[PDB]
């Protein structure tokens, strides 16, 4: 719920997070900030791709 | 290893005692922290950079020391460093067996030459603590 | 080509933060030489935790047998700087573009370093 847009999904059969529609991230550093606040610095790493548009 | 209180080197200035207690109980066992005191320069609104925490069992203290030596304690992007303290927060023995609760205490003197004892005043439900380190 | 080379073990970190987004100054003590070192390192791009062991080397040039001003494949944290202060147990003050370094050791260990010269910094965490 920390992400502004629907970029991460929850899988009920595996009880883990999944990546659905990664093109709607909008480069809002909200999920990373939440991960840092929870105490996990290297939980999710998101970087832009230079050769893809 | 003589005491159970461990002095934390650096803690964030914006945190409260409850947050640190919750963090310690999450990383360590549940309700394994007895006393947590954060010194304050002012009366009630300026805590210092360090804090002292008292553990119930020396095994918990050893586990916390091992975790701190491996830099596995990260509370709000701060690496907690654990060091020995000078004095205990509360003079309470680590051994639960030495703690005697709800016992009968009486005073007197060897009144008779034979194996006889006289009771003057008797107290019930007293607490007895044996401190080996403090010799009292 | 390497002037000073020894294994160093970190002792403590100045910020003691994992995601402070700031340059971190480390304190590492030399092994079998008793030398204390101050160095500003970037943790985000080069992680360094307490208790880790890393080697350190200093050479005037990265070329083989001369050509001052191919050791890049061996190390991974190459830097470049100059020595501006040598006065002290002598100590050195080398700044790698604003990143200060303080190598405090023994007078006999550091004797072949001149003032106002360019030197590199070779590092590898084993």
């Amino acid at each position: 719920e920390s992400s502004p847009t629907k970029v991460f999904g929850m899988d009920p059969v595996t009880r883990q997070v999944v990546v659905v529609d990664p093109e709607a991230y909008t480069y809002d550093e909200e999920v990373i900030k939440k991960a840092e606040a929870m105490g996990k610095p290297g939980l999710i790493e998101i970087s832009p791709k230079d050769d893809s548009f | 290893t003589n005491r159970s209180t461990v002095k934390i080197s650096n803690v964030p200035q914006t945190i409260v005692a409850d947050e640190l207690l919750r963090f310690l109980e999450l990383h360590l066992g549940e309700d394994t922290v007895f006393a947590l005191e954060i010194p304050t320069t002012r009366d009630n609104w300026k805590p210092r950079d360090f804090a002292r925490v008292q553990f119930t069992t020396l095994e918990v203290k050893s586990r916390a020391q091992l975790l701190s030596s491996q830099s596995k304690l990260l509370f709000k992007t701060h690496n907690l460093r654990l060091s020995e303290a000078y004095d205990d927060i509360i003079p309470r023995p680590v051994d639960p067996r030495k703690r005697l609760d709800d016992i009968v205490l009486t005073v007197g003197f060897p009144e008779s030459d034979e194996k006889r004892f006289c009771a003057l005043e008797k107290w019930d439900g007293v607490r007895c603590w044996i401190l080996t380190e403090k010799r009292r | 080509i390497i002037m000073f080379e020894d294994i160093f073990v970190v002792d403590k970190l100045d910020p003691d933060g994992k995601k402070f987004d700031k340059v971190t100054r480390v304190e590492a003590r030399s092994h079998n030489l008793e030398m204390f070192m101050h160095l500003d390192v970037n943790t985000e791009v080069y992680p360094l935790a307490v208790g880790d062991k890393f080697t350190l080397a200093m050479a005037p040039t990265l070329n083989l047998d001369g050509t001052p001003d191919t050791l890049a494949d061996k190390y991974e944290y190459i830097m470049h700087g100059k020595l501006y202060k040598i006065s002290e147990k002598a100590e050195l003050y080398v700044s790698f573009g604003g990143l200060l370094m303080l190598l405090q050791g023994d007078p006999a260990h550091i004797s072949h370093f001149e003032l106002d010269q360019r030197l590199f910094l070779l590092m590898r965490k084993l």
